[PDB]
DNA sequence: CTTGACAAAAGTGTTAAATTGTGCTATACTGGGAGCTGTCACGGATGC
């Protein structure tokens, strides 16, 4: 269960990350998530996924 | 039950398909090899930003928080560290992502093949260790296996884990084994000499002499070496150890201590220290204040004949002399006296 | 009590021989293991 958010540039974050409603993943500032959850980047693909998991 | 519990611990996880296998090592290595051409980028050492890796991915603060009082700087040597790289184009980038990625493979794996290394040091019972204080040990030892092979080798992972696992196993009870600590090579030549010992009783239908085994060893090996060795083997005996018939019946409470003085000894000693010191007076003034010295009466240290000159002003010789009939002196009031006679152990 | 001479006890410097600590081995080894009894009384937590 996740959202995924497709980058084009470099990366703002990591594989691991916390973030939540009204940040800005990847792309230089462009793609923003909207949800609760632990980013994992996937090289490759070329995508940042937002999986929903709280942070406890 | 702790026991147990790790024998459902392990199986909560598949063990691994060749494939995944196979996988698992590429993105090791991969992973490993990124971090090395990272060291080539901003000017970082070959382990520094690795264990950075574990920094930001084996979790938050709680890794480098409590590695006793003195580890290594959280935040000075690895903070700017991970915010140094952050600045930096695509190709660190992804190099940086991949080691990552290679680090976590190199843990599934290791879990994988710690269900292996739960059966074979579950074979080892009975080292002193029971159960899982062994088998952790021996875990350890596909964990430095886990590095050191390749993909490339075309060999089953299981192999080269297995025989660094005997390897851990082995080095840790050579290392722990009997209460009394014991170097390797020493444990090695130990269970060397048994091993032998072991053989030649089934094989000879009886128990070696010290002489014929230690020949059946090899060279300078003779009965002395074998019985010193053995010596040493047996550890030492637990005080808690009941004896005779009954449970209340202990070992440790019937050690003598020897170790303090004794009140016949406390008085024994007082005594030879008073009678002698009243058997000071009746000595020339300049040689009994002398002989406290050469004796090592006065401050306990021994005052050679050089430092007493150095008191009196006068030669070496002069102590030397005063020494012969100072106690000469004292020999007449001893042999006469018969007082002090005693204390001749 | 004294000066020089000298033997041995003792101090120190440098090495050879021993002792000890370390790393690694590649076909493939992938979820233990051992059992034990013939009370009894009460207090407490816990499952009915």
């Amino acid at each position: 269960k996740a959202r995924v958010y497709p980058f084009e540039d470099d990366v703002e974050v990591t594989t691991g990350d916390r973030v939540a409603p009204g940040d800005v993943l990847a792309d230089g500032g462009k793609v923003k998530s909207e949800i609760y959850g632990r980013v994992e980047v996937d090289l490759v693909r070329n995508v940042v996924r937002v999986v929903e998991s709280y942070d406890i | 039950d702790p026991v147990r519990q790790y024998l459902h611990e392990i199986g909560q996880v598949p063990l691994l398909t060749l494939e995944e296998e196979i996988d698992l090592a590429r993105k090791v290595e991969e992973g490993m090899e990124a971090i090395k051409k990272l060291s080539e980028a901003t000017g970082l050492d070959q382990e520094l930003i690795r264990e950075v890796v574990r920094a930001k991915i084996l979790g938050t603060a709680r890794i480098q928080k409590i590695p006793g009082l003195k580890e290594k700087p959280d935040p000075k040597t690895v903070e700017e560290v991970d915010g140094k790289l952050k600045s930096l184009p695509k190709e660190l980038k992804r190099y940086l992502h991949i080691a990552r990625e290679g680090e976590a493979a190199r843990q599934h794996l290791i879990e994988a093949n710690l269900r292996l290394v739960v059966s074979i040091a579950k074979k080892y019972t009975g080292r002193g260790l029971s159960f899982l204080d062994l088998i952790q040990e021996g875990n350890q030892g596909l964990i430095r296996a886990v590095e050191k092979f390749e993909y490339k080798r075309r060999f089953k992972f299981s192999t080269y884990a297995t025989w660094w696992i005997r390897q851990a196993i082995n080095r840790a009870i050579a290392d722990q084994a009997r209460t009394i600590r014991i170097p390797v090579h020493m444990v090695e030549t130990i269970n060397k000499l048994s091993r032998t010992a072991r053989q030649l009783q089934q094989e000879l239908g009886r128990e070696p002499s010290y002489e014929e085994i230690a020949e059946a060893m090899g060279p300078g090996w003779d009965a002395k070496r074998v019985e010193e060795t053995l010596k040493i083997a047996q550890e030492p005996v637990s005080l808690e150890t009941p004896i005779g018939d009954e449970k209340d019946s202990f070992y440790g409470d019937f050690i003598p201590d020897e170790n303090l003085p004794s009140p016949v000894e406390a008085a024994a000693q007082s005594l030879l220290s008073e009678e002698l010191e009243k058997a000071l007076s009746k000595l020339s003034e300049r040689e009994a204040m002398v002989l406290k010295l050469r004796k090592g009466l006065i401050d306990g240290r021994e005052h050679t004949l050089e430092e007493v000159g150095a008191y009196f002003g006068v030669t070496r010789e002069r102590i030397r002399q005063i020494e012969n009939k100072a106690l000469r002196k004292l020999k007449y009031h001893e042999s006469r006296t018969r007082k002090l006679r005693d204390f001749l152990e």
